[PDB]
RNA sequence: GGAUUAAGUGUAAUCCUCUGAAGGUGGUCUCGAGCCCUAGACAGCCGGGAUGUUGGCUUAGAAGCAGCCAUCAUUUAAAGA
RNA sequence: CAUAUCGACCGAGUGGCUUGCUACCUCGAUGUCGGUUCCCUCCAUCCUGCCCGUGCAGAAGCGGGCAAGGGUGAGGUUGUU
RNA sequence: GGGUAGCCACGCCACACGGGGUAAGAGCUGAACGCAUCUAAGCUCGAAACCCACUUGGAAAAGAGACACCGCCGAGGUCCC
């Protein structure tokens, strides 16, 4: 924190084991919520979750704002009714200045060369219009889902449309 | 910062004339005039007063000394010459004046006695060109048609009796304050021939504001100017010098902080001053007093200060100011201001106390 | 007094409308005077107009010191100094017709005989659809002391 | 525009947008100058007028004007009054009128009970009667109704206190009657 | 409340005086006196009448240390009146009180003014002389 | 020619430089969407807010309105356990 | 009992007092730290004035609003800030 | 060792209120919107703050002021003591 100099992207690709180790392990619990297994799918009342943005939440993100989103969907007694979803996954692997590659903003660091951001943290990115997550049931109430959501916008840097069913 | 002493007074030059120029008067309703809105005569050091209590809400309706103060000699002084002003747009100007044939018999310095022939210095208030009436066709005719402004009176006090003063009297011009206007300029017209005294316009226990020049050295530094900061140890054994006076794109300061220059004297006046006592010299009492010819009541044995032996016409003025010092002159005036309301046309004056200022 | 070309009169009349005016003619050689400087308006107002003025609450006054600058209280100089915008007062003819001009503090205006408005610079203040609060004049200069 | 016609028993006669009304009841003026706007005329009629103007703006003006008419027109003939009761709290409230609004003048004492009579101020001319028993009833009436308005009203506003919290205590003088 | 008599200003802070009696009571030094003022060079300031704070520079008991309040009780420096002119005398003076006021020390060693009595009662009261 | 804005918003292409992101306004104009209306709406506005009965259970209480079960009947112009 | 009060996550800003960056400015030299003295200012208000709310009986408070008129120190250790 | 004058503070004296307009706020009358509404027009109050009041400076304010008297062969002024 703050999240200001880790989601926008101008950098490039990556993710990669490979590459990288010492990840963080995301504090984003589970994403598939509600009972999952059957077709939710076959349900009135539709979905929500537009970003209506650039990128990268990051997992601190999601994770308490998703779950917290969850937290009032409990409403719908515990497990009787939807199915959340969530979609992208916070792959993604962000780097922060160690002071040895290069200078000035992050990403650059001391020397020219040299240490390229240690691991902290990942961050999912996502695009002007995707779903960020989803899903629905019959109209439970008004739309208790769609009261979710509105605390699962309000803790992302997006700002995120409602989106009519 | 607080700023070390306060803008207010200013420039602080030094003070042109060592005669109070009263800037503003008393306005009035239910007014004589005065002519001599302002009078006074100068200072002699004072002693204390042992005063009973006046009118209070409070409990002290007592003896309890205040600092009987300061007592000037006043008076007798005489206005001669009530000058009109008339007429804008610009400011007031000088009308003609009035006359008197009276000229008492010393107000030739600074005044008549003038040599005749014209002399490079340019002359003083002097007249036997006399012409009472047109001057008093010329603001009466000057007043339905035209205007008028108020109008003053040009006093000058006489030491008649004061320690080491002369036939110099140096006075200044006192406005006065009736009701209209035409009323008024009457009134100053009878008192014109005529002379006044402290008991006039006055009264004891009426509060009045005091104007006079303070006495005081030359030019000194920054601290005994305005109050400023001496030290530190360093440039201590220097006299006490302020940090830059303002630094950027000036490279003179104007300032209006600490500099050095003249001090002591000045101009200015004191608000409310209440005036305690009102007295004489001649010898009065309810009851058996000394006698032989006593003299002034409220003067030290001993004299006092330079100027000694007070023995004519006085008054007090409690919290002495003054406003200036010994043998000066300072002038009286009327409350402009005011708070309190005002007290009697007496104080009790229970004690007055007479020593010999040393000792 | 000041010999008069043609002397306009200032009421309801937007301030700058009509010192955009008389300060073009001004420039071109004519002599005169904007009376009703009291009762002259400009729009906006009761709040940043007060500021960003010149009221003893507006700070322009005794806004400094030996620095300056400082603007004016009364309502000939407030809009007279609005006149000097839109002129190249300092040298010229700037200084010229800039002298040659003056506005009065008035009420009817003092010279005999009514100045004429000018181009529709009109208050146009009755059942103001388009006109909202707008008070200027003496007004401004009331608040703080003439 | 508008036209308002009335009424018999009071004249109008209005010059130089001063305009006026008559009576039985005294006479109230008002200035109504705003805009180029007409300052209504009385047509040998009843006056009503509009201005060659725009949309809201002078709109919002020649409606406004209207209502000052036609309340100025009542408040010539039966004029207004607001009444309303004054009470509280253990001991009673001391409001009285003297003449003028100044200090010491209208009404008000013991608040709750407190020393030192708060009350102020009078509009210009507006009568204040008193309770018809002890204390129990105001009246206030005037022909204007802008200055018998805030005479009561500036006369429960003077009760108002912002301290512990309306609630708790319920004293003060309400003109509950329009 | 009111003295009702001048009263110049004797004392500073750092000042050393006597205590008219407290308990093991000594010398009390002066630390500013009640609500007061400063300017450049201000020199606190303390007078008859005027409550100050103070610590114990002598003592014998652990009074000593400090903390305090007392009040000035008599000054070297002069006065004022309502009759007379008035006087200054004795030493400096102070007697430590609590905050109610009273004396902390049954007996008051020295005199005591009588405008000091007016501003608290029970100080003056275990005078043993006034005036 | 037309329309919006009441904040002096603004009168600031670009930018170290011109900030403003996830305070308020039934002032006024313009545009859209839902529902209700001449089986008469809003005010829509004005006025009123039945008996067994506090239904059974539960509970400290549970009286139309925490919760569970039931949701009848009467008198009605009408009024739900 | 979100909103007396406390208040996370996330999002948007303002200031230019700290720190960092610029390696852009100065190496034919812009005198260091701390202190002192003397002037001006900032808020975004600590007290005082006038107010609103309260989990405001009162008293004492807590929180908020307007507001910069005035006020807002002395000592022991340490070069210390 | 004592101490006059003077100069001084550690000594002594004096340093409001009130009125006007506002903020936050408390209200009045009052529509848009027949009701309600402190606000939109209008209005009554309401801060140590703002203006005045009060002290100080101030004809070089270039609109460079006013008045009275004296004076132009002598009014006054400088030098002098």
């Amino acid at each position: 924190r703050p999240a200001r100099c880790y989601r926008y992207q101008k950098n490039k690709p990556y993710p990669k084991s490979r590459y990288n180790r010492a990840v963080p392990d995301s504090k984003i619990r589970i994403y598939d919520l509600g009972k999952k297994k059957a077709t939710v799918d076959e349900f009135p009342l539709c979905v929500h979750l537009v970003s209506n943005e650039l990128e990268q939440l990051s997992s601190e993100a999601l994770e308490a704002a998703r779950i917290c989103a969850n937290k009032y969907m409990t409403t719908v007694s515990g497990r009787d009714a939807f199915h959340l979803r969530v979609r992208v996954h916070p792959f993604h692997v962000l780097r922060i200045n160690k002071m040895l590659s290069c200078a000035g903003a992050d990403r650059l660091q001391q020397g020219m060369r040299g240490a390229w951001g240690k691991p902290h943290g990942l961050a999912a990115r996502v695009d002007i219009g995707q779903i960020i997550f989803s899903v629905r049931t019959k109209d439970s109430n008004k739309d208790v889902v769609v009261e979710g959501l509105r605390r699962a916008r309000y803790k992302f840097p997006g700002q995120q449309k409602i989106i009519l069913s | 910062a607080p700023r070390h002493g306060h803008l207010g007074f200013l420039p602080r030059k030094r003070a042109a004339s060592i005669r109070a120029r009263v800037k503003a008067f008393p306005k009035d309703d239910r007014s004589k005039p005065v002519a001599l809105t302002s009078f006074l005569g100068y200072k002699a050091g004072m002693t204390t007063i042992v005063r009973d209590l006046d009118r209070p809400g409070s409990k002290f309706h007592k003896r309890e000394v205040v600092e009987a103060v300061t007592v000037v000699d006043t008076p007798p002084v005489v206005v001669v010459g009530v000058v009109g002003y008339v007429e804008t747009p610009r400011g007031l100007r000088s009308l003609t004046t009035v006359w008197a044939e009276h000229l008492s018999d010393e107000v030739k310095r600074r005044f008549y006695k003038n040599w005749y022939k014209s002399k490079k210095k340019a002359f003083t208030k002097y007249s036997a060109k006399y012409a009472q009436d047109g001057a008093g066709i010329e603001r009466e005719l000057a007043r339905i048609k035209k205007y008028a402004s108020v109008v003053r009176v040009l006093v000058h006090t006489q030491i008649r009796k004061t320690p080491l003063a002369q036939k110099k009297a140096h006075l200044a011009e006192i406005q006065l304050n009736g009701g209209s206007i035409s009323e008024k300029v009457d009134w100053a017209r009878e008192h014109f021939e005529k002379t006044v005294a402290v008991d006039s316009v006055f009264e004891q226990n009426e509060m009045i504001d005091a104007i006079a020049v303070t006495k005081g050295h030359g030019f000194e530094g920054v601290t005994h100017r305005w109050g400023t900061k001496k030290l530190p140890r360093k440039t201590h054994r220097g006299l006490r010098k302020v940090a830059c006076i303002g630094a950027w794109h000036p490279a003179h300061v104007m300032w209006s902080v600490a500099r050095a220059g003249q001090r002591g004297y000045h101009s200015r006046t004191s608000i409310n001053h209440k005036i305690y006592r009102v007295g004489k010299g001649d010898d009065e009492a309810n009851g058996a007093t000394s006698f032989d010819r006593t003299k002034k009541t409220i003067t030290p044995m001993g004299g006092f200060v330079h100027y000694g032996e007070i023995k004519n016409d006085f008054i007090m003025v409690k919290g002495c100011i003054p406003g200036n010092r010994k043998r000066i002159v300072t002038l009286r005036k009327s409350l402009y201001t005011n708070t309190s309301r005002k007290a009697l046309e007496e104080v009790s004056l229970k004690w007055i106390d007479t020593a010999s200022k040393f000792g | 007094s000041v010999e008069p070309v043609v002397v306009i009169d200032g009421k309801g009349h937007l301030v700058g409308r009509l010192a955009s005016v008389v300060a073009k003619q001004l420039l071109n050689g004519q002599k005169i005077v904007v009376v009703r400087a009291e009762e002259l308006n400009i729009s906006g107002e009761f709040f940043r107009n007060k500021l960003k003025y010149h009221d003893f609450l507006r700070k322009a006054t005794a806004f400094n010191k030996t620095r300056g600058p400082f603007h004016f209280r009364a309502p000939s100089r407030i809009f007279y100094k609005a006149l000097r915008g839109m002129v190249s007062h300092k040298t010229a003819r700037g200084k010229a017709a800039l002298e040659r001009l003056k506005v009065f503090e008035g009420i009817p205006p003092p010279y005999d005989k009514k100045k004429r408005v000018v181009v529709p610079q009109a208050l146009r203040v009755l059942r103001l659809k388009p006109g909202r609060k707008y008070t200027t004049l003496g007004k401004l200069s009331t608040s703080v002391g003439w | 525009e508008q036209q308002i016609e009335v009424p018999e028993g009071v004249t109008v006669s209005i010059k130089s947008r001063i305009v006026k009304v008559v009576g039985p009841r005294g006479t109230l003026t008002k200035n109504l100058k705003h805009i180029d706007v007409t300052f209504t005329k009385v047509n040998n009629q009843l006056i009503k007028v509009a201005v060659h103007n725009g949309g809201r703006k002078h709109v919002a003006a020649l409606r406004t004007v209207k209502s000052l008419v036609d309340n100025m027109i009542t408040g010539v003939t039966k004029g207004y009054k607001y009444k309303m009761r004054y009470v509280y709290a253990h001991f009673p409230i001391n409001v009285n009128i003297v003449e003028k609004d100044g200090a010491k003048f209208i009404e008000v004492r013991n608040f709750l009970g407190d020393k030192k009579i708060r009350n102020v101020p009078v509009r210009d001319g507006v009568t204040i009667e008193f309770s018809t028993n002890v204390k129990d009833e105001i009246v206030l009436s005037g022909n204007s109704v802008e200055d018998v308005s805030q005479n009561a009203a500036d006369l429960q506003q003077i009760c108002r206190v912002r301290n512990k919290d309306i609630r708790k205590f319920l004293d003060g003088i309400y003109v509950s009657h329009k | 409340q009111g003295t009702k008599f001048r009263i110049s200003l004797g004392l500073p802070v750092g000042a050393i005086m006597n205590c008219a009696d407290n308990s093991g009571a000594r010398n009390l030094y002066i630390i500013a006196v009640k609500g007061s003022g400063s300017r450049l060079n201000r020199l606190p300031a303390a007078s008859l009448g005027d409550m100050v704070m103070a610590t114990v520079k002598k003592g014998k008991p652990e009074l000593r240390k400090k903390v305090m309040p007392a009040i000035v009780v008599r000054q070297a420096k002069s006065w004022r009146r309502r009759d007379g002119v008035f006087l200054y005398f004795e030493d400096n003076a102070g007697v430590i009180a609590n905050p109610k006021g009273e004396m902390k020390g049954s007996a008051i060693t020295g005199p005591v003014g009588k405008e000091c009595a007016d501003l608290w009662p029970r100080v003056a009261s275990n005078s043993g002389v006034v005036v």
